[PDB]
């Protein structure tokens, strides 16, 4: 039961997927993040609208949160820890609605999504993230 | 040279932990236990040294007047000497370094002009 992070999930779109090796090249290409010249792994997916807009970030499975805040790289980040280890993850968000320390519903939404560094093109997105104690898994294994 | 002070004060980083380690390995109040396990750090991090190397010497092995690696932690970083940079070259470039490490968390290659 892993819920989509995106109240309306018709129109948000995956644009880009967790980096697999032992995957087709170019789309392991098309799995980089970057910034200047810099590359590196997408560890999670990014969500967002065609045409790029802003959108609610709805929780994925509930729990409480284990961080808001602004990150001058990532943008707005809150972490939410859940059952054994499991924790998710929403990152270059554009606002957030909670504060650490709030108890959360899945479904329940927080801030907008937004731009951070590695928005490439005009944004925005959600950059999105689930860690079994700590460690990075496809995300789109558990939709 | 952005690249090379890179290398240099990455190299000062290992030059202060090798001298922090061997502190202790030399001093009277650290015991023969605690001895040991800086001299096993000293090993560990000897090993981190010589997989750097393989993987700047492959690294070099396409283009690449020169390459330097930090496999320390968890997130692997690389720096490149290269004017010309692309999500093509960057797979050439993680894809060999997972070939050669599991326990890989995350890359990050950046190509620094010169």
């Amino acid at each position: 039961n892993v819920a989509m992070p995106v109240v309306d999930s018709e129109n948000v779109s995956v644009v880009k997927k967790f980096y697999e090796t032992d995957a087709a090249k170019e789309e392991k290409e098309a799995a980089l993040v970057t910034y200047n010249n810099t590359y590196s792994l997408s560890k999670g997916i990014d969500l967002a609208e065609k045409d790029g807009k802003d959108f609610d970030v709805s929780a994925s499975l509930s729990g409480t949160v284990v961080k808001a805040e602004k990150d001058p790289v990532l943008g707005y980040v809150v972490e939410v820890e859940h059952a054994d280890g499991l924790s998710t993850v929403y990152q270059s968000l554009s606002e957030v609605s909670v504060e650490q320390g709030d108890k959360v519903k899945q479904n329940q939404v927080i801030g907008k999504s937004g731009k951070n560094l590695y928005s490439e093109d005009s944004g925005n997105h959600v950059h999105f993230e689930i860690r079994k104690d700590g460690v990075a898994m496809n995300p789109l294994n558990f939709m | 040279d952005l690249f090379t002070t890179y290398r240099l004060d990455l190299e000062d980083a290992r030059s202060k932990e090798r001298e922090e380690l061997n502190a202790i390995v030399s001093s009277d109040d650290a015991t023969a236990k605690e001895k040991s396990e800086a001299y096993d750090k000293m090993t560990a991090l000897s090993e981190v040294e010589g997989t750097e190397k393989q993987l700047e010497t492959l690294i070099k092995t396409q283009g690449y007047e020169d390459a330097l690696v930090n496999a320390e932690g968890d997130k692997i970083n690389i720096t490149v000497k290269s004017d010309k940079h692309s999500k093509s070259k960057a797979t050439a470039i993680i894809d060999l370094v997972a070939k050669e490490i599991k326990t890989m968390k995350d890359v990050a290659v950046t190509f620094e002009p010169s």
